[PDB]
């Protein structure tokens, strides 16, 4: 029908005005190092990445303190 | 731009983010300052810079030299215009370009360049004009507008791969592809270091080796490294300048993870705060990890908790949660046990897996051709 | 289905063989 | 030239003298057939146009195509002025 996509591109709309271009700059001071980059990888790295960015995020520079205590 | 100031501006990524090395990079930043026509760079750049007081007593200089300075390459090119001529306002708009260049404003430079662009009577200097938008791209880390002029300026070239030219684009296929994450076909770029030489005006050449070794190291196995860059003399003549890349090299074509992992701190440290190599990290920790373990794994089926844990240096609770992350997230071998507390794999990726390599493209082409009952009829 | 003669045709025939694409890299 | 014009008193024709290559018409020719092949940034056309006389434009045809194979000879990546120097040299002893 295609008739049915105008109300959810109203919402698209709402949460357009919701924030404006905030997400868009904020979130371009990452897309900024993402852009051209294969979005594939993105999900792995962003994995990892999401996954460390609490804690234990390098590790490596900790590996020497644990040879001699673990 | 081509002088010092692509480096010495270039050095604003570790003079921003750590506020340890920030004293350096803002002596030679501040010492270099009067070099280039650095006003304007510094001085978009002077939130992570010092104060006032001190600031404000150059520009007063630089503002008026600058005018001066544009002022001559504009009488400059007014004397060159209204005559017989063409390598003459080539070279009066260029070098105005390449003076804009040296204060940092693309918008002058952008038409400047595009005029100029225009008066190409050939295409070798067009390419050239490309480098010299090039040059400045690698500053403005833009994705788009440097690989426009190289898409319509690298088909119909015709004249034949000159011996810095064409290597200079390959160094910049070098750059592009360092800062991209595209690997298997940026292997065959640094081929041509053999041709290569100091090139000031973008990355050294012990930069370029340093830069190239990571690409090369990581993103290559041990074939590949034994048919590149072990059977080739460019490497054997290098290694002496540092001898740590000989330790990363001959330590992990030896498989020697105790002065590996001992070592790898220089390479985890060294690995961020750069320009173009740091948001990078990431990516070459894990998979160096990632491919160091399928290197050990794929010639050993099973493996003991002790002679792994003396092999690699570090405790078992660590390699525990590493293969139980490597398993789901990494996928890179079959399911692993712990009946005996034994690493056991399997691995019949090869018998029934290699002809089960299709079937991916069996069910995306399924789908594929699902679409193409899509558009019969409609 | 001398040394004229020898010169020339040495730099002129055997140098130009011995390298690939030097035609290429030579202003052709 | 006398038996054709002889026969071509310039009734229909148009008559274009074609002059040897003047110093001008050495540097765009130079350029001309120096884009084509290397060239170092330090080097300076005037002079370098300026001493190559002769018979036309093919002199320069010949410091360049004759250069090339003294560069190769020498094993560098470009050609310096020294090298169409010599280039000059030998196109001035076969002249």
């Amino acid at each position: 029908m295609s008739e049915k996509k105008q109300p959810v591109d109203l919402g698209l709309l709402e949460e357009d005005d919701e924030f404006e271009e905030f997400p868009a700059e904020d979130w371009a001071g990452l897309d900024e190092d993402e852009d051209a980059h294969v979005w594939e990888d993105n999900w792995d790295d962003d994995n990892v990445e999401d996954d460390f960015s609490n804690q234990l995020r390098a590790e490596l520079e900790k590996h020497g303190y644990k040879m001699e205590t673990s | 731009p081509k002088n010092p100031d692509l480096r010495i501006a270039q050095l604003r990524f570790l003079l921003s983010l750590p506020e340890h090395r920030g004293d350096a990079a803002v002596r030679d930043e501040l010492m270099a300052a009067v070099r280039d026509n650095n006003m304007a760079p510094y001085y978009e750049a002077l939130c992570k810079s010092l104060d006032w007081q001190i600031d404000v007593d150059l520009l007063n200089k630089m503002k008026k030299a600058n005018e001066d300075e544009l002022k001559r390459l504009d009488e400059e090119l007014e004397d060159a215009e209204k005559n017989l001529g063409e390598s003459e306002i080539r070279d009066a708009m260029m070098a105005k370009a390449e003076y804009l260049c040296r204060i940092g404003d693309k918008e002058g430079a952008l038409t400047a360049f595009r005029k100029t662009y225009d008066k190409t009577v050939a295409l070798g200097h067009r390419l050239d004009i490309v480098f010299y938008l090039l040059r400045i791209g690698l500053f403005y880390m833009d994705n788009d507008l440097i690989t426009r002029n190289t898409e319509k300026a690298k088909s119909l070239i015709e004249e034949g791969g000159d011996w810095d030219r064409r290597n200079r684009l390959k160094v910049y296929q070098g750059l592009y592809c360092v800062a991209i994450r595209d690997f298997k076909q940026a292997a065959e770029l640094f081929l041509d270091t053999v041709s290569t030489f100091t090139s000031y005006e973008l990355m050294d050449y012990k930069t370029f080796v340093t830069y190239t070794v990571y690409v090369s190291m990581i993103a290559l196995e041990r074939p590949d490294l034994r048919e590149k860059v072990i059977k080739g003399a460019e490497i054997l003549e290098v290694l002496h300048s540092l001898p740590a890349v000989r330790q990363y090299l001959f330590s992990l074509y030896e498989c020697r993870y105790s002065v590996f992992f001992q070592s790898l701190a220089v390479v985890e440290q060294e690995m961020k705060k750069d320009w173009l190599f740091a948001p990078h990290y990431r990516y070459y920790v894990r998979e160096m990890r990632i491919h160091a373990y399928s290197q050990l794994l794929e010639s050993y089926r099973s493996l003991t908790l002790g002679y792994m844990a003396e092999a690699f240096g570090v405790g078992v609770e660590f390699i525990d949660q590493e293969l139980s992350r490597f398993i789901a997230a990494g996928r890179l071998h079959c399911k692993i046990d712990k009946v005996n507390e034994i690493v056991e794999t399997n691995r019949p990726d090869s018998k029934n897996w290699q002809y089960q390599e299709t079937i991916k493209k069996g069910d995306l082409l399924l789908n594929r051709v699902q679409k193409l009952s899509r558009v019969i009829n409609m | 289905p001398m040394d004229i003669q020898k010169q020339e045709v040495r730099e002129a025939v055997e140098l130009p063989l011995t390298h690939f694409e030097l035609y290429k890299q030579i202003g052709i | 030239i006398l038996d054709s014009a002889l026969l071509r008193p310039g009734r229909i024709d148009r008559k274009i003298e074609f002059p040897p290559p003047n110093e001008e018409a050495r540097l765009d020719i130079l350029k001309i057939h120096s884009r084509k092949m290397n060239l170092t940034r330090g080097i300076n056309l005037r002079k370098i146009a300026e001493l190559m006389p002769g018979a036309s434009g093919a002199e320069v045809k010949g410091v360049c195509t004759e250069a090339g194979m003294y560069a190769l000879r020498e094993r560098r990546v470009h050609v310096t002025q020294e090298d169409f120097e010599m280039a000059v040299a030998k196109v001035m002893q076969k002249d």
